[PDB]
């Protein structure tokens, strides 16, 4: 199976920073493009950030220069650094690979930003 | 893990994803055609 | 042109098995991902199974572990083994490559499953 | 037929397919916008 | 500029494009679901 | 940034020919698939032609054998030869790469075909 273990969420003040982690098993992060998504209560799942196999990145407009996706190939782990957080960033954050989004989602990590 | 292994695994991910994006499109094209028929009937 | 010559359909009893073949010309099956589709009377064409260039597979939920796609590179032929067939599997079955689905379809092979 | 020939032909198939999936999306985005206009008019 | 550099850059373009086609699909799937709800409400 | 500088449009008689050019900076045309689009007044943008990284081509049905996309790798320039032009081909023509169509468009080149 593919395992996705998200962590690093919590309660953070507005203007604060977080670094999310997703520890992956069953596929290699240096072979596969990897995505971060978020889902706020009662809303549709939103793509947040992507990193390609060869390390190019793109971000949703809501990130607007605040977020940085990266990975550690040895730990087979994907990261999302989130700076200057806003209440509107409150959501559960999920990591996945595009070929499995129809198949499996991990538990996610809760991010709550308060003013 | 060689460069060719990385390229092969990227190509394989892409091909799997392309088949899924096609399936999603076909599902949505049926849904849109059903709406178009509903708005077009006598 | 690309040629697609489907065979191996027929009349089969429920719980029976078939092996469909598509003999391909004009593209190489060991270079291209290849797809099997089916179309029941008056219904939209459904993707059934895919095999990637490097041999990964995926199946529609309706296959649910019953179908196996494979190929022979020397014969340039794609196969679909279908086990534990059901009346609901009655359709014309077609093979194609994704870049030609807007362009050309072969005659297909009729599969009829009776109880 | 080398491994690089296989990779090249896979990449070429993928790029052709991506252009077709984009064209289909654009066609469907126009159709959805037309429905949205129909449901939104005064 | 080697053949491998060309392949790598093609793969990278494809992966970036696939993420964008997915985002567009998700946007359009929400729009279609909203229309379906409008045509289905009591 | 990516720069796209389109040229070669103008006023042409029906049955005439044009050769459009797009001079590209910031990405290599021999690494990236490149697209030509057109947009007539008040209409949606239409894909016209594509050339893949390894030189395969495809055309919209409206081209119907009249258009030829090509490139010069040394000049990092993409071309569209358009033969047997018709009034219905009047539009602004744009070149882009698929990964940037959500991001940036050049000024285009105006094509007007009169009878």
């Amino acid at each position: 199976q593919v395992q996705l273990q998200e962590s690093g969420g919590g309660l953070v003040q507005a203007g604060g920073s977080l670094r999310l982690s997703c520890a992956v098993s069953g596929i290699r992060v240096n072979v596969n493009a990897m995505y971060w998504y978020r889902q706020a209560p009662g809303k549709q799942r939103e793509l947040v950030a992507i990193i390609t196999t060869f390390g190019s990145t793109n971000y949703a407009d809501s990130a607007k220069g605040r977020f940085t996706i990266s990975r550690d190939n040895t730990k087979n782990t994907v990261y999302l650094q989130m700076d200057n957080l806003k209440p509107e960033d409150t959501a559960v954050y999920y990591c996945n690979a595009p070929q499995f989004t129809d198949r499996y989602w991990g538990q996610g990590t809760q991010v709550t930003v308060s003013s | 893990l060689s460069l060719l292994d990385k390229i092969i695994g990227a190509v394989d991910q892409i091909q799997l994803t392309q088949a899924q994006l096609e399936e999603r499109q076909a599902e949505m094209e049926g849904a849109v055609q059903s709406i178009q028929g509903e708005l077009s009937k006598l």
